[PDB]
DNA sequence: GTCTTTGTCATGCTAATGATT
DNA sequence: AATCATTAGCATGACAAAGAC
């Protein structure tokens, strides 16, 4: 029922680098594969960002019309 | 007066909501909308102020003076320790002498301005 | 709820600038 | 050329995925 934030690129490429990873090195933790994706990240080209950067534009733009009021709203501590 | 103001924040309110819409169909961050007014006017906006302009948090003479920038924007879119020392000369001196100031410029290797700056922001402080 | 990352947006504090002397 | 109010950004931190712990 709460809304979420929308994907920004990263973490939409990192949903499939995920799971490639998990299943390359099945006992490694959540946290380490991580570490690992965004140093893959930190070096992808532009070329290769550009799939991802776009899905995460569209995805902004749809959780717009999904959700016309919706406003950020951190919890402080 | 009273008619000038609500007729001006109804229009901003409209303004920002516009902004906000256009920037996301168009995939732009607001650190990109900042950084993008610098490359067409040769003057950057920080993603900061465009989060307050459109969260509608600046002053409504601030959003006046910036939403023509910004729908010029949406137009072409569409086609410490140095502080320690400072505070107890403050201690000593609050309004400080030219001499003073240019002395701990150069002694902590900052210029008078930022420190002509510090005082007078410090001297507000007082409340 | 915590490890863990990048990118995006929100905010608290204060440096810097504008307005008016 | 010098105060006081106001504008503005830097640093910071939340939160989106995943699921083992």
């Amino acid at each position: 029922d709460r809304v979420k934030r929308p994907m920004n690129a990263f973490m939409v490429w990192s949903r499939g680098q995920r799971r490639k990873m998990a299943q390359e090195n099945p006992k490694m933790h959540n946290s380490e594969i991580s570490k690992r994706l965004g140093a893959e990240w930190k070096l992808l080209s532009e070329t290769e960002k550009r799939p991802f950067i776009d899905e995460a534009k569209r995805l902004r733009a749809l959780h717009m019309k999904e959700h016309p009021d919706y406003k950020y709203r951190p919890r402080r501590k | 007066g009273a008619m000038d103001m609500k007729a001006l924040q109804k229009e901003l309110e409209q303004f920002a909501k516009l902004l906000k819409q256009k920037r996301i169909t168009l995939g732009y961050t607001q650190a990109d909308v900042g950084l993008t007014l610098g490359v067409l006017f040769g003057k950057v906006f920080s993603q900061t102020t465009i989060s307050r302009f459109e969260a509608l948090q600046l002053s409504l003479k601030n959003m006046s003076k910036l939403r023509p920038l910004l729908e010029k924007w949406v137009e072409e879119a569409d086609n410490n320790r140095v502080r320690w020392s400072l505070e107890t000369m403050f201690l000593k001196s609050p309004k400080p002498s030219l001499q003073q100031i240019t002395h701990i410029a150069n002694q902590l290797g900052l210029e008078k301005d930022v420190v002509r700056v510090w005082f007078s922001n410090r001297r507000q402080k007082g409340k």
